[PDB]
């Protein structure tokens, strides 16, 4: 189950 | 930049004798960056409907991938493992050692 | 019995080629169960286990739809990353990421990781506390900063000790008849001569899952670290993994070398000669 999608780098 | 060479290893999935069916496997890891070329070679021509792994990567970053596929050996024909990459002059050829 | 859950990230630029791919595949343990592939025809997480198939619509289409976001989401972080480091728009570069959780022999969460690097080299990871982060470089602290500012630390720990932790021991229940089962190594000792003078002893375990796995030499109960050539394991592309070590030792002497080999399948670690 995928952490959800972040702040890009 | 710094890029690694990739480590390669040739085997079969089972153990060989000849006229059974087994898979032949050529294993690259250990490299970085990720593009590759690998083929399967029989007496020197290219195998073709060759499958692989999806890319994934070890704890040091390094890539790594299974490219096989379904064959049966016999006594006379020759099997090895052709690989280039960036960090390659040319491309390297591993033979599978039957007696590894 | 511990288990862990990983998912693994790849995305390459490549200019004149088109927009960076975007790679992720996610293991349980050492068992492959995910992949996407911003490259494909059409894009979508798909099964890679069968353990895994039984899951519904509303999961594969969640699980796709985050991988989308990020395949966009990585080429803006390579842009970034490329202007952090003065980089030109000419050459290629890599993006890698790893997070998971880890949780022992009853479920509860052990550990968990966060962690990024930028051609190869570690750039960003999220420290054991799971609140604070460790900078490579100038660069990093960039995007630590950002990172900072939109909590990114409380977003991963919530996650690491809640549902990373609930959908692993879920994948570990329904795929227990494989990820539950440790298979032993198969063995035994070959026999190289090289000369009259000496001769290669090869210590080999196949079929075994998981991977992890010890294979030492020894000389009279003493062991011969630097003097084994142990390769690496590998895949035998059916779930299971291969290994040998080997050492050459001067002829008629072969039995004073023994093969240790531990294995979690394995009731008792074993003890091998060379069996002329
Ligand atoms: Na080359």
């Amino acid at each position: 189950h995928l952490a959800s999608s972040g702040h890009s780098l | 930049m710094i890029q690694r060479t990739p480590k390669i290893q040739v085997y079969s999935r089972h153990p060989a004798e000849n006229g059974k069916s087994n898979f032949l496997n050529c294993y690259v890891s250990g490299f970085h960056p990720s593009d590759i070329e690998v083929d399967l070679l029989k007496n020197g021509e290219r195998i073709e409907k060759v499958e692989h792994s999806d890319l994934s990567f070890s704890k040091d970053w390094s890539f790594y991938l299974l490219y096989y596929t379904e064959f049966t050996p016999t006594e006379k024909d020759e099997y090895a493992c052709r690989v280039n990459h960036v960090t390659l002059s040319q491309p390297k050829i591993v033979k599978w050692d039957r007696d590894m | 019995g511990s288990h862990s859950m990983r998912y693994f990230y790849t995305a390459m630029s490549r200019p004149g080629r088109g927009e960076p791919r975007f790679i992720a595949v996610g293991y349980v343990d050492d068992t492959q169960f995910v992949r996407f592939d911003s490259d494909a025809a059409s894009p979508r997480m798909a099964p890679r286990a069968p353990w895994i198939e039984q899951e519904g619509p509303e999961y594969w289409d969640r699980e796709t739809q985050i991988s989308k976001t990020n395949t966009q989401t990585y080429r803006e972080s390579l842009r970034n990353l490329r202007g952090y480091y003065n980089q030109s728009e000419a050459g290629s570069h890599t993006l890698q990421r790893m997070y998971g959780c880890d949780v022992g022999p009853d479920g509860r969460l052990l550990r968990g990781h966060d962690q990024s690097a930028y051609d190869g080299k570690d750039y960003i990871a999220l420290n054991e506390d799971l609140s604070s982060w460790t900078a490579a470089d100038t660069a990093a602290q960039i995007t630590q900063r950002k990172w900072e500012a939109a909590r990114e630390a409380e977003q991963w720990r919530a996650y690491l000790e809640g549902l990373c932790v609930e959908w692993l021991r879920r994948y570990l229940e329904n795929g227990k008849e494989t990820l539950q089962r440790a298979d032993p190594p198969k063995t035994h000792v070959t026999h190289h001569p090289i000369s009259d003078h000496e001769a290669t002893l090869r210590c080999w375990a196949l079929g075994f899952y998981p991977a992890e796995i010890t294979l030492t030499w020894q000389r009279d109960g003493e062991d011969q670290t630097q003097d084994t050539e142990l390769v690496e394991t590998r895949p035998a592309g059916d779930r299971t993994f291969q290994k040998w070590a080997a050492v050459v030792v001067p002829s008629g002497e072969e039995q004073r070398y023994t093969c240790h080999v531990q294995h979690e399948g394995l009731p008792k670690p074993l003890t091998l000669r060379w069996e002329p």
